[PDB]
């Protein structure tokens, strides 16, 4: 029944800088014996969540001094000193008081860094895909910052909007980068019926695109 | 020390039965700490499930109703997770997790197993190496990947030469379509480093116990 409240993410935070996360409970969390049940969780993409903060404010075995978590009993805050790349990922509290013991929405740190142009490279299908009929082109679009990026491909020189599938990996842990990755599926048929495959990258960093590509 | 691993299924037909299992070891289950099922829905949205305590206690989420069921085997150090009826809404990302009376769970948790509720059919992936056409700026750096398609349900895994070459990996996440998944890994080294030396792409897939091994060579 008790709804914690978080928000989905926050302003973009500068390596070095302190940040504050806030959560919000519908009850208090503090209990009878003078303790407030609220914990502190950090989950990185493809981890599990790790615990940083229990009993609103005690840190954990291991957990950096660079974390520290304050409130009342509706109100809490997890304070990151010094934030560093590694921090990067989404934090979560969860009210320990009563069942179900329920866990916040989550607030995504985003890191603020210098600009990056993406690094670019073209694949063509491999022998062993062409034998099953089909044909993917593959464009990495790697280390690039901010996220924000659009692609387009082109064969034979006229742009090519079906059959594109994109993904990008969310911001890296170590640089702060995105990384994007954008596949162009046609039949081998087809694949076999031009010449010229392009891939272009049109980000923030320069005004003219980065262009890779290849001829068959 | 003490380690959590889930295990089980990572496929489901709707309306079926979901079991999973928590391996503890370094640590007695015996003992009064409440051993708990969390699962992660897509979206990232944390449900905590129920527990199991001093071997006979359990306590479960209302919202679960009578089809959840946590028991152990204290003979294995196990505990394990039913989960009846299951619909499409079932899917996510199931943890296990050893939680004291004051909430703290230490470094206490699994690594957590996917489980798809569907009722589309297991495919294994056919996995393409990504080689450059031709030879792009030498005496400096050169990416390679591999393109791991068509394969149901998630996940993957992905390594480079057996988990010897982590850095410069960007493994992308899955796009579904037609009720496969394809994905893509890249990695990036020195011009000096290949094709001197070899670099393969480890792809693993569980629900199909199928593993592949594809060695990236030139043109
Ligand atoms: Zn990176
Ligand atoms: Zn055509
Ligand atoms: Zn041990
Ligand atoms: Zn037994």
């Amino acid at each position: 029944d008790i709804v914690i409240t978080q928000d989905e993410l926050s302003n973009p935070v500068t390596s070095g800088e302190s940040v504050s996360i806030s959560c919000r409970s519908s009850r208090s969390l503090l209990y009878k014996d003078g303790r407030t049940y609220l914990n502190w969780f950090l989950q990185r993409p493809g981890q599990s969540p790790q615990l940083l903060i229990y009993l609103m404010s005690t840190r954990a075995s291991g957990v950096s001094d660079r974390f520290s978590g304050s409130g009342s009993g509706t109100d809490f805050t997890l304070e990151i000193s010094r934030v560093k790349a590694e921090d990067v990922g989404v934090y979560y509290c969860q009210q320990f008081v009563e069942y179900p013991f329920t866990f916040g929405s989550g607030t995504k740190l985003e890191i603020k860094r210098a600009d990056a142009a993406p690094t670019v490279s073209i694949f063509p299908p491999s022998s062993e895909q062409l034998t099953s009929g089909g044909a993917s082109v593959v464009c990495f679009l790697n280390n690039f910052y901010p996220k924000d990026i659009n692609v387009k491909w082109k064969i034979d020189g006229s742009e090519r909007q079906n059959g594109v599938l994109n993904s990008w990996t969310d911001q890296d842990s170590k640089d702060s980068t995105y990384s994007m990755s954008s596949t162009l599926t046609l039949t081998k048929d087809e694949y076999e019926r031009h010449n010229s495959y392009t891939c272009e990258a049109t980000h923030k960093t320069s005004t003219s695109p980065i262009v890779k590509s290849f001829n068959r | 020390e003490v380690k959590l691993s889930e295990s089980g299924p990572g496929l489901v037909k709707p309306s079926q039965s979901l079991s999973l299992t928590c391996t503890v070891t370094g640590y007695s289950i015996t003992t009064n700490y409440a051993w708990t099922w969390i699962r992660q829905f897509p979206g990232n949205k944390l449900e905590w499930m129920g527990y199991i305590r001093s071997s006979v206690i359990t306590r479960y989420n209302p919202s679960l109703k009578s089809r959840i069921s946590i028991t152990q085997d204290t003979s294995k150090n196990q505990f394990f997770l039913q989960l009846n009826s299951v619909t499409t809404e079932d899917t996510a990302t199931y943890y296990c997790a050893r939680y004291d009376y004051y909430g703290n769970t230490g470094d206490y948790w699994g690594q957590g197993t996917s489980v798809t509720v569907s009722s589309a059919k297991t495919t294994p992936p056919s996995v393409y190496p990504l080689a450059p056409g031709t030879a792009a700026l030498k005496s400096s750096m050169v990416t390679l990947g591999c393109l791991v398609k068509g394969y149901f349900p998630e996940p993957v895994t992905v390594t480079w030469n057996s988990g010897s070459l982590s850095s410069g990996v960007h493994t992308f996440p899955a796009v579904l379509q037609s009720d496969l998944y394809t994905l893509t890994s890249s990695v990036t080294v020195p011009s000096s480093t290949w094709p001197s030396q070899t670099v393969t792409c480890n792809v693993a897939h569980p629900a199909s116990s199928t593993k592949v091994d594809k060695k990236i060579v030139p043109r």
